[PDB]
């Protein structure tokens, strides 16, 4: 027998849409996320022979990626950036050879990225959708606005509408009902599984404390899913695979050979 | 009463934010020179009227005295020019228009004095000297704003000449809103204002807001990507001179 490794990536950005401006500071978050994370994942799914991965693409983020005014702004941002890349390959020529070499890496890479974006007529959701169809990728939904549902538990109408709106929003973009859901901050309160069942959701993710602090602890701890009485499967976080392994202060990314974020 | 009346009483006449503001209904008189505003007595509008009656005759007697002295020194009728900020009458000073009315009626009765408008005087005067006025005003970093103003004016002039003969009504709408944005950024109000509870805050925020709107349109125009929904947004919020024509900026000078 083999151990099962379930890697989960949470892909979320708040809905930030400022069509009243031509460049807005907080619309750059989206552009960096597309450039640094979402397209390189796509590139990686294409290049690797085989993978299995589960991820959320929250409804705010689907709604932004599909917005064809943001796609136009991103395309223009990417060109501005490839133009800078070129200015940089010349200006670096007589500076350090590492620095010169990087500038050329940056030119080729940014070109590649904008080209993938074009492959998909600028809707990269189409790319994620295509990997779901293979079964190598599994994409779960999130509540509509990534509200923290335990804050609103006394307002079941807003809670369940948060869920349904997310579910329907996913259906709209993905052309498929979602099977799983990621709750914002894994915020789970007792009874919430019922609404998930009403919404035809098959599985969610909880924090480790959801099992540890249950009336009777699950027999296999966090290393097997449980099923709620309502038939909804819950997957608990392996706390040995926590946030710290990716810490810059104490984990792999803090290695001195890795690219420094805060020099630009 | 927006500062005095109890919160539950007064809630939906102040700010929707819940913050206390002025309502326009006010019950105290100035009372004295005290710094202790809590010691203020209730407003009596009859005593207030007695004050305007006194003040209006004070001012009358001062203008008659000044007139007579001037006639005697000049040999022609003085025209005494006295400009005030309008809001000083009725707004800063509640009884101001009452004062204005009593002063007019008094001047009307006066044998030393006549009310005139400025166009009456230019239509009536036969001796007037010819002179050239000196640079002046009735007068009372932060230069990111200035170099932006400099570039906006310079660019606005270029484009108005460049598209002087255009018949494209989209380019025209764009150029027309650019000029509005530019003018709106020029308001002296946002610079060394007569802002009551204004504070150099909503003001430099105003200026930069219009600068930014202008640069957005400039960018769309200069690159083929006029964004019609944004332009309509700007036309709506900054709707000032509907009849403007950007071509004013292409005229000769000097």
């Amino acid at each position: 027998m083999r151990g099962k490794i379930l890697i989960f990536l949470h892909a979320h950005l708040p809905y930030v849409h400022h069509p009243e401006y031509d460049h807005f500071l907080e619309e750059r978050w989206l552009f960096e996320a597309i450039t640094e994370t979402y397209i390189p994942l796509l590139m990686m799914f294409d290049e690797i022979e085989d993978f299995r991965l589960t991820m959320s693409i929250t409804p705010p983020l689907m709604e932004m990626l599909s917005s064809r005014d943001l796609q136009e702004k991103y395309e223009r941002h990417m060109e501005k950036l490839i133009e800078l890349a070129n200015k940089e390959v010349e200006r670096t020529k007589k500076e350090h050879p590492l620095k010169h070499k990087m500038a050329k890496f940056y030119r080729e890479h940014f070109e590649k990225i904008l080209n993938v974006f074009r492959s998909y007529d600028g809707n990269i959701l189409e790319g994620f959708k295509k990997y779901q169809e293979t079964g190598k990728l599994e994409i779960v939904t999130c509540n509509a606005t990534h509200a923290f549902l335990p804050l609103y538990q006394m307002y079941p109408e807003v809670v369940n509408a948060q869920i349904t709106v997310g579910v329907k929003n996913y259906e709209k973009h993905m052309k498929k009902h979602p099977r799983g859901i990621w709750l914002a901050e894994c915020g789970y309160y007792q009874g919430l599984d019922l609404y998930l069942a009403q919404n035809n959701v098959e599985y969610f993710f909880v924090d480790s404390h959801a099992f540890w602090f249950a009336d009777e602890q699950p027999r296999y701890g966090v290393y097997r899913p449980i099923m709620t009485p309502s038939g909804v499967f819950a997957f608990a976080r392996d706390p040995e695979s926590s946030e710290q392994v990716w810490s810059a202060a104490v984990g792999y990314p803090g290695d001195p050979r890795y690219r420094e974020f805060y020099r630009d | 009463i927006g500062f005095d009346r109890e919160m539950e009483y007064i809630k939906d006449y102040i700010d929707p934010s819940g913050v206390r503001i002025n309502t326009g209904i006010k019950y105290h008189r100035i009372t004295s020179k005290s710094l202790d505003a809590s010691q203020k007595e209730y407003y009596d509008i009859d005593l207030a009227m007695e004050a305007v009656e006194e003040h209006a005759r004070d001012f009358l007697h001062k203008k008659e005295s000044q007139a007579r002295r001037l006639m005697d020194i000049m040999g022609v009728e003085p025209v005494i020019v006295a400009p005030f900020d309008a809001e000083l009458f009725g707004h800063w000073w509640f009884e101001g228009v009452f004062f204005l009315k009593r002063f007019f009626e008094l001047v009307n009765e006066s044998k030393d004095l006549k009310l005139v408008t400025a166009s009456e005087v230019i239509d009536t005067l036969e001796e007037v000297q010819i002179a050239t006025p000196a640079d002046s005003s009735w007068g009372a970093t932060n230069d990111w704003i200035y170099r932006h103003l400099h570039e906006m004016i310079e660019r606005m002039i270029d484009l108005s000449k460049k598209y002087y003969n255009s018949s494209d009504p989209l380019v025209e709408r764009v150029l027309n809103q650019m000029l509005r944005e530019l003018f709106l950024a020029q308001s002296s109000d946002w610079a060394f204002i007569m802002t009551t509870r204004t504070s150099v805050q909503y003001a430099e925020n105003r200026t930069k807001l219009h600068i930014k709107r202008f640069l957005n349109l400039y960018d769309q125009l200069v690159s083929g990507r006029i964004d019609e929904e944004m332009l309509r947004y700007y036309e709506w919020t900054d709707a000032i001179f509907p009849e403007i024509n950007f071509r004013v900026m292409a005229r000769d000078v000097i």
